């Protein structure tokens, strides 16, 4: 099916970078209808595994999506969602995410994740990005800039610590956080500022998550190792306050894995 | 009839730019050009075409069972839905899709290499009086698709690329008998001793001459023939049907003005009348569709040359400088004799010019 409708569909004809630009500012028919086009010719990917790598003409039309149409995608990526909104970018993602490596990680980062943490404050209407964002900002899963993300993304999430869709957003940080390596260092602790502030339960998870993954920093390359014994403290204290304890106590124990391997806000 | 594997054919595609029926035919050039461009063939009676650049050669064709196969590691006839390979009949390299640019279409030339899809073209049948499968005929106005891009050969307004868009593209027969004449050869012309035009720096070597010695060998004393026809301008020459001479080192066309001298002028001077000469077999058919039979062996013939608009015979006059100049009567030394080359002495002699027309160039944009 994929094949021949994208045959059909080069045929026929239907600057791509400058109509989605040129009609913001001016009645919602072309940046939509791009928008369906850009959903439609993701759809139609060769694969998601080696069936894309290990076999002839799978390929070709692989390679006449990025000759026809190479990307510029900062006009769907960065000046959409900003203030229709969430949606058209929820189409180039896929798009990009289909057919198109460890620098273009960084490149598109922090482009439009800054606005949520902004938004969320207000919980109307395009605020309803992020419960649509709680899996298409997740899915791209698969120190220059990213202890911004990991400053602004645990401020999103902060922002609940849509219901059990924030799971989603959950492993989103936890698994971030594992492919560290010096901001997230100091990361690995970033939550003890918000574990002290903790006594929802989701709060206590947030910090039980990071918990176990914290010393793989510090066994790495081994300031606020007195603060962990600090929060570990308020933990041991706060161990007497409470599956009350089925995030805290496995985090406790775990306290001597963070002693194991260096040796709100 | 049909058309088969080693054989020689040409692309041509008829476009019309302001009521002008305009015949191009494609045309790639190599050493130093990877990019086919159109050739003039509608205004023939002023400006000869080229034809060392347009002509082709089938050299298999697969189906797409074998193609795959083959990938994955006599005289056939060609079948509506078999993936050929082109290559250039003069330059010796296979013609293909490339990933340049210049839309969302691709560019089209030579590459040397014969593997991959790049160099691999199936037919498509453009009418439903032919269909798949069934076999080729002369002049049918077909398609090409490319096995790689899987684009159509598409001439655009002006580009010939490999688009999305299709166009026509009628062929036509060339080629396909030992020691007699073709139409296309290039060949000296024996007196005794040969047809000549002198050394370089310079005149611009505009006069010709009778000669003698080395310079028979040499890459100055050759000659090739353009029949006036379009198809089946390779066939057999027989008496009778008038032909352009170039001289191949030079570029420049043997031309006949009987008041003024017989000199060399450029394509754009070559007028139907004035340079078509002919031979005869004494010194006092039009058309035949086919390559026709075998007339002039080379070392037995005594070819007295005769213009068409005058009728003259061009004898020698009185280095060996025996001028040629058009008499009326001539003496008994105008059956010159003929004797072709061979296909590396005409490679390296098309380069020659070929090279020296870029080296030019070069020197007075260098000099500018």
């Amino acid at each position: 099916n994929a094949n021949v409708v994208v045959r059909l569909l080069i045929r026929r004809p239907e600057g791509l970078l400058a109509a989605m630009e040129e009609a913001i500012k001016i009645g919602n028919a072309i940046m939509t209808f791009y928008a369906a086009l850009i959903d439609l010719l993701g759809r139609c990917a060769p694969e998601m595994h080696l069936i894309h790598a290990a076999k002839g003409e799978a390929i070709r039309i692989r390679s006449i999506l990025r000759s026809l149409i190479p990307l510029g995608d900062l006009v769907g990526v960065i000046s959409i969602a900003f203030q229709f909104c969430p949606d058209h970018k929820a189409a180039m993602v896929l798009f990009l995410d289909r057919v198109y490596v460890q620098d273009f990680l960084l490149h598109l980062l922090e482009v439009g994740f800054l606005p949520d943490l902004r938004a969320a404050a207000s919980l109307t209407d395009m605020a309803l990005a992020l419960n649509r964002y709680l899996c298409t900002a997740v899915l791209p899963l698969l120190l220059f800039a990213g202890t911004e993300h990991h400053a602004s993304l645990i401020d999103s999430l902060l922002h609940t610590v849509k219901g059990c869709s924030l799971t989603k957003a959950q492993r989103d940080s936890i698994e971030v956080c594992l492919l560290s390596p010096s901001m997230m260092q100091h990361l690995l602790r970033r939550l003890v500022f918000d574990v002290p502030l903790l006594n929802k339960m989701p709060l206590k998870l947030l910090t039980n998550h990071y918990e176990r993954c914290w010393k793989y920093y510090c066994l790495p390359g081994g300031a606020s190792e007195e603060e962990l014994h600090l929060s570990r403290k308020l933990f041991w204290g706060i161990f007497d306050a409470l599956y009350e304890q089925e995030l805290f106590k496995l985090a406790l124990p775990c306290l001597s894995a963070v002693a194991g391997a260096l040796p709100n806000f | 009839q049909f058309l088969r594997t080693d054989d020689e054919v040409v692309l041509q595609c008829t476009a019309t730019i302001h009521k002008e029926q305009q015949k191009l035919c494609l045309a790639a050039e190599g050493f130093g050009n990877r990019l086919c461009f159109l050739e003039s063939t509608s205004n023939s009676k002023n400006v000869p075409p080229d034809l060392s650049i347009c002509t082709f050669v089938l050299e298999q064709s697969l189906s797409v069972r074998a193609l795959q196969e083959m990938l994955a590691n006599g005289h056939r006839t060609l079948l509506y839905g078999h993936a050929i390979l082109l290559r250039h009949s003069y330059s010796g390299m296979y013609l293909c899709c490339l990933s340049t640019s210049r839309k969302l279409a691709f560019d089209v030339g030579l590459q040397e290499d014969t593997t991959g899809e790049a160099c691999w073209w199936t037919i498509h049948p453009a009418s439903k009086q032919r269909s798949e499968g069934e076999k080729v005929r002369v002049g049918d106005d077909l398609i090409l698709v490319s096995v790689s891009s899987e684009r159509y050969l598409h001439l655009s307004y002006l580009h010939v690329d490999a688009a999305f868009q299709q166009t026509l593209w009628s062929v036509a027969p060339i080629s396909s008998a030992q020691g007699y004449l073709i139409g296309g050869d290039v060949l000296r012309l024996l007196h005794g001793e040969c047809l000549t035009v002198p050394s370089g720096e310079h005149e611009q070597r505009r006069t010709v001459h009778y000669e003698g010695g080395a310079v028979s060998v040499h890459a100055r004393s050759l000659w090739r023939l353009e029949t006036l026809r379009v198809a089946w301008s390779g066939s057999h020459i027989r008496w009778g049907q008038p032909f352009r001479l170039r001289h191949v080192t030079t570029g420049k066309y043997l031309s006949l003005m009987e008041d003024k001298s017989l000199l060399l002028m450029d394509k754009e001077k070559a007028d139907v009348k004035s340079t078509a000469f002919t031979f005869r077999s004494s010194k006092e058919r039009k058309e035949v569709d086919g390559m026709g039979t075998s007339e002039i062996k080379y070392g037995d013939s005594v070819c007295f040359i005769q213009h068409i608009g005058t009728g003259l015979w061009l004898t020698y006059q009185s280095s060996i400088q025996r001028k040629a100049i058009m008499h009326h009567e001539g003496h008994m030394d105008d059956g010159l004799n003929l004797s072709r080359s061979q296909h590396e002495e005409s490679r390296t002699a098309r380069v020659i010019r070929s090279t020296v027309f870029l080296f030019n160039r070069f020197i007075r944009g260098l000099d500018a």
